[PDB]
């Protein structure tokens, strides 16, 4: 190449880890007999997306802010065609910080708690966006925890209670006579202002569980026919 | 003959080769929390215990032809030793660095290579991927736990296949952690100085293993017929800058 | 001027945009940072650390510690090849799972130089000579010890040194995607091969089989570009771990 083309800005922490990814998709409805189908929930975690988890786990401790963008689409269910009228749907995205009240239905009071920040969003606008700061009581998040959550027979190995980042809840904001609609929400995740400590070997084996490091034994690399190099 | 030096800490003395190199983990020497002794020290006083600064020598292990490796979980490896072990019971919070010596007793007629590595937060996987490891499978204090050559199938045990290092990574990549190689034709000991490494300034020493010491033979032991059939390996630990929560009124 | 016009691209979501975002918790005072040892600023710091190469990735040796060790028998083999592999640290089965290799599989293009360390783990009484031959890209592996000696090479005397270090230039990616079908042979990459100059000899009490270990890391400033998804994760996006 040219006289000094040596570039490594793409392997900096921010460019390695600061890429918006789709970490969860789910649906909720305006009308249903089953109450749990009328709202959606998601505990904020990176451990259920394999590609992000592997990259994040080359480090032991981390600090970052999180930027969340919501891509929300809706469709009409199959029902009576008299409701050709489509008043524009409004949505509520609720962040519940660590320690906040959690809703049990669409009618729970926790949808109105002044300490759960919410976005109210109507279809046809730019997608809603919200940022969450660094949320731990401790000084860093931990990707690995070689300990027990508490001293009991109910302690969980590898569970650090200080990695709690909150939850997100989704429901329609209905008027008196809503129609039957289904909405799918895609959550987009971006890490900001990332710091990391104590690098680790990349994960070799397949991920088995979202909550621990369990693995099936895997060979260190793939095989070749001979140890020597032969002139083809 | 090579120069040797004697080190006395408290009421213990060991000898080391002056030509032995020391690995300081991440280049950081252990120290106290003194840099942040502002107002927080009034509502959260801490006290040192300098009588924990002595050499604790564990039970030696025998490096054999069929040996796959050993590991020791720390703080936990010293829970039954002395004033250090007693302080783990009396103080709810603590922090400490360490000086670790790993020495081999081998002759010039023995061959083999070991990796000595200190792995912070060495979370180990279970031998059944739908279950969870019991505490006894992770450590038993002073007694060393062993790796195996291949996969095991214990119900609640550790997956101890050595080439995955019980963590699901390629064992050849463990040089990213503070480490020293022992090649029996060039050297027979390793010294690693470990600072305190955690996401919080202090923690409970019975609940959390801060790091794990691993001794893994990459090249197996071999010798001629009639020679000693094993090489003893001795681990010696000296806590550095141990600090605990205060027990007095404000 | 207060009166404005909205341009194409307004109200769209570009996943690589960089805009100021509204804060959900503006009253929250975050935990102050504390010094932690081992802070990482760039992924090339990982790649500059030596890791063991599984040179003996043949047969069942990948399912044990034998992949990492190269066997050398005493009293045999003068003039024969001990081992060899192409110089493709990203795509070859020899290098793809090392610290350097896994970092390089996250990028579509890279270039630099690699540092190779060879360690003889035999007894202090075992002596012999090895030829470490380097073939530049486009040349192909040597066929005999004479051809290896006629090119770039280092004579490694394990009776004098336990270690030998090679710094190999002109290392660069060869394909836009992962092409391991040319994994054994790359027409754009060179080779390193090891030859018996002499056999390994010893006294009667050091007749044991000996081993060589190989280490690899990025030698100097290594360049990477075009971050991509690593090919070592598949079918797991569907399984959700």
């Amino acid at each position: 190449f040219v006289g000094g083309f040596h570039t490594r800005s793409e392997s900096s922490l921010e460019n390695f880890l600061g890429r918006a990814a789709n970490t969860y998709r789910t649906s909720f409805k305006t009308l249903s007999t089953k109450p749990s189908l009328k709202f959606a929930s998601w505990t904020i975690t990176t451990r259920k997306v394999a590609m992000l988890r592997r990259k994040m786990e080359m480090f032991t401790y981390m600090r970052f802010d999180v930027e969340v963008t919501f891509v929300i689409t809706s469709s009409k269910c199959k029902s009576d065609p008299s409701s050709g009228s489509l008043p524009v749907l409004t949505f509520m995205v609720q962040y519940v910080p660590p320690g906040g009240p959690v809703p049990s239905s669409v009618d729970s009071f926790s949808w109105q708690s002044s300490t759960n920040p919410s976005i109210f969003w109507t279809q046809g606008n730019a997608p809603p966006r919200m940022s969450i700061p660094y949320m731990s009581i401790g000084n860093a998040y931990s990707n690995y925890y070689d300990g027990y959550s508490h001293h009991g027979a109910d302690g969980v190995y590898g569970y650090n209670t200080l990695n709690n980042q909150g939850q997100l809840y989704f429901r329609h904001v209905n008027s008196s006579n809503p129609g039957a609609y289904t909405c799918v929400v895609k959550i987009y995740f971006k890490l900001q202002h990332v710091k990391a400590w104590v690098p680790r070997p990349p994960r070799l084996c397949n991920y088995q569980r979202a909550e621990n490091v369990n693995f099936k034994v895997q060979g260190v690399t793939d095989t070749k026919e001979s140890i020597t190099a032969n002139p083809g | 003959s090579s120069n040797v030096r004697s080190i006395t800490l408290g009421n213990s003395t060991i000898t080391t080769q002056e030509s032995s190199n020391v690995v300081v983990g991440f280049g950081v020497w252990p120290s106290y929390l003194s840099k942040s002794k502002s107002g927080s020290g009034s509502t959260q006083p801490t006290q040192p215990d300098t009588a924990t600064e002595r050499f604790y020598t564990l039970e030696s292990v025998k490096w054999q032809k069929t040996d796959n490796g050993w590991y020791w979980k720390f703080p936990d490896a010293l829970k039954d030793m002395g004033l250090f072990g007693q302080n783990m019971l009396y103080h709810f919070l603590g922090r400490t660095g360490w000086t670790i010596h790993v020495k081999c007793e081998a002759s010039r007629f023995f061959q083999g290579a070991l990796l000595v590595v200190c792995v912070p937060q060495a979370e180990k996987g279970c031998a059944v991927i739908t279950r969870d490891v019991n505490a006894t499978a992770l450590d038993e204090g002073d007694k060393a736990k062993k790796f195996t050559a291949g996969s095991v199938s214990s119900q609640n045990g550790v997956q101890t296949a050595v080439y995955n290092a019980a963590m699901g990574v390629a064992v050849g990549n463990l040089t990213i952690f503070p480490h020293q190689w022992i090649n029996l034709k060039t050297n027979n000991s390793a010294t690693i100085v470990k600072p305190y490494i955690n996401s919080i300034p202090m923690e409970n020493m019975y609940r959390h293993f801060n790091f794990t010491l691993m001794v893994i033979p990459f090249v197996p032991l071999e010798w001629s017929v009639g020679a000693c059939t094993y090489v003893p390996i001795t681990v010696t630990v000296a806590p550095q800058n141990a600090e605990y929560i205060g027990l007095r009124l404000a | 001027g207060n009166p404005t016009q909205l341009v194409p691209g307004s109200n769209m979501y570009l996943t690589s945009d960089d805009f100021r975002s509204p804060e959900a918790m503006p009253q929250f005072e975050v935990t102050p940072e504390m010094f932690i040892p081992g802070e990482v600023h760039n992924l090339m710091e990982i790649a500059e650390t030596d890791s063991t190469v599984p040179v003996n990735n043949v047969g069942m040796a990948v399912n044990s510690m034998e992949a990492y060790r190269i066997g050398v028998n005493p009293n045999t083999g003068s003039g024969t090849q001990v081992y060899g592999w192409p110089l493709n640290p990203g795509k070859s089965s020899v290098f793809k799972r090392t610290n350097l290799g896994e970092i390089l599989n996250y990028f579509a293009h890279w270039s630099g130089s690699i540092q190779l360390t060879f360690v003889f783990c035999g007894s202090a009484q075992a002596t012999g000579k090895f030829l470490l031959a380097y073939s530049p890209p486009g040349a192909g592996a040597p066929t005999d010890r004479k051809g290896a000696r006629l090119g770039t090479h280092v004579v490694w005397d394990v009776g004098l040194q336990s270690s030998c270090v090679l710094e190999v230039p002109w290392i660069s990616n060869t394909f836009y995607r992962k092409d391991k079908s040319s994994g054994t042979g790359f027409s754009k990459a060179g080779y390193v091969t090891c030859w018996f100059q002499t056999s390994i000899v010893a006294p009667a009490d050091a007749m044991s089989k000996c081993y060589i270990m190989c280490f690899v890391s990025a030698d100097n400033d290594f360049s990477v570009r075009l971050l991509k998804d690593t090919p070592f994760i598949k079918e797991q996006a569907a399984r959700r771990v």
